[PDB]
């Protein structure tokens, strides 16, 4: 595939902190600093549903398509779940005594992870009345990002301002390992490469770097430099051999995942970039990113 | 102070 980037749909809004694609409907969820969340059909450019969830920032939001839900987490410390077909608020609970930074949904089991400024990751089971099933303790600063290993989702990674990534096993109380990233301003984001040929993870930092890691040896494979302010995220695209990052410098960058050289820098004109999603099935090679002044959905080729 | 307040 040749990079042939086309704007599918962009709209302005208050600052977009969380973003996610629905796997079967042509929908994107955005969660805003204002407490509002929006679901857009990016093919028809019509709003599916929107909710004023809270007056505090909503930093995290994901679809749970197999239950017809969205799950959101906000600076009022609460996790809320809504049925996107009816609008029903399914559950509303205090999850942590501090801000929620990140939510991840297990691909097959009824588990959600939340990472918080309270220094923990918590595991919630929606088949057990959203019970707290485990708290993962060990980090020493805000937990900014949680992600399951898609190839072994009995494990997951947490990225933390304490400058480490910890990889954990469900049901065990200490990390399988702690990765010292050398990203001395902390880790804002962690993501897994999805395919079985490389055991890779990627981290993004306020220190302006993105680092690729072999999680079997713990070695740094590569450091990607070029962003000029905090790097909010960096991810492997699920189908294309590229990495996509975004920054408070207002740019998205696309990097070759083999040579680690930048291939494209985009300034979509929405000021600082905060969040990313990739369409899981590679439908049209869609990506979406949220910014200070709205969001954009792009087809990469 | 809250770091990463924005």
């Amino acid at each position: 595939m040749k990079l042939d980037i086309k704007k599918t749909f962009s709209n302005r809004s208050d600052r977009v902190k969380g973003i996610d694609f629905h796997p079967t409907e042509p929908w994107v969820l955005t969660t805003l600093y204002s407490g509002r969340v929006e679901i857009w059909n990016y093919e028809t450019q019509v709003e599916v549903r929107s909710i004023q969830v809270t007056e505090t920032p909503v930093r995290a939001g994901k679809f749970i398509a197999r239950k017809n839900w969205i799950i959101v987490g906000s600076d009022d410390f609460r996790i809320r779940v809504f049925n996107y077909n009816t609008g029903e608020k399914v559950v509303d609970f205090e999850a942590h005594p501090d801000y929620i930074r990140s939510i991840a949904v297990h691909p097959t089991k009824p588990y959600v992870l939340s990472g918080s400024d309270d220094l923990t990751v918590k595991l919630w089971n929606w088949e057990n009345n959203w019970a707290l099933e485990q708290t993962f303790e060990g980090h020493e600063h805000f937990v900014m990002c949680v992600a399951f290993n898609p190839k072994d989702p009995s494990t997951f990674a947490s990225g933390c301002l304490d400058r480490t990534v910890k990889v954990w096993s469900l049901g065990q109380s200490t990390p399988n390992f702690t990765l010292t990233t050398g990203q001395e301003r902390g880790v804002n984001y962690v993501d897994y490469y999805p395919l079985p040929d490389k055991p890779y993870m990627i981290t993004a930092s306020d220190d302006l770097t993105i680092k690729i890691w072999d999680y079997q040896t713990k070695s740094c494979v590569a450091t990607l430099e070029g962003h000029m302010s905090n790097v909010s995220f960096a991810v492997f695209h699920p189908t294309l051999p590229i990495i996509i990052s975004g920054s408070e410098d207002g740019t998205l960058k696309i990097w070759n995942s083999s040579t680690y050289k930048v291939e494209k820098t985009l300034n979509v004109g929405l000021e600082r970039s905060w969040c990313i999603a990739t369409h899981p099935t590679g439908r049209k090679n869609y990506i979406a990113s949220g910014f200070d002044n709205g969001f954009t959905v792009l087809s990469l080729g | 102070v809250k770091l990463h307040y924005t």
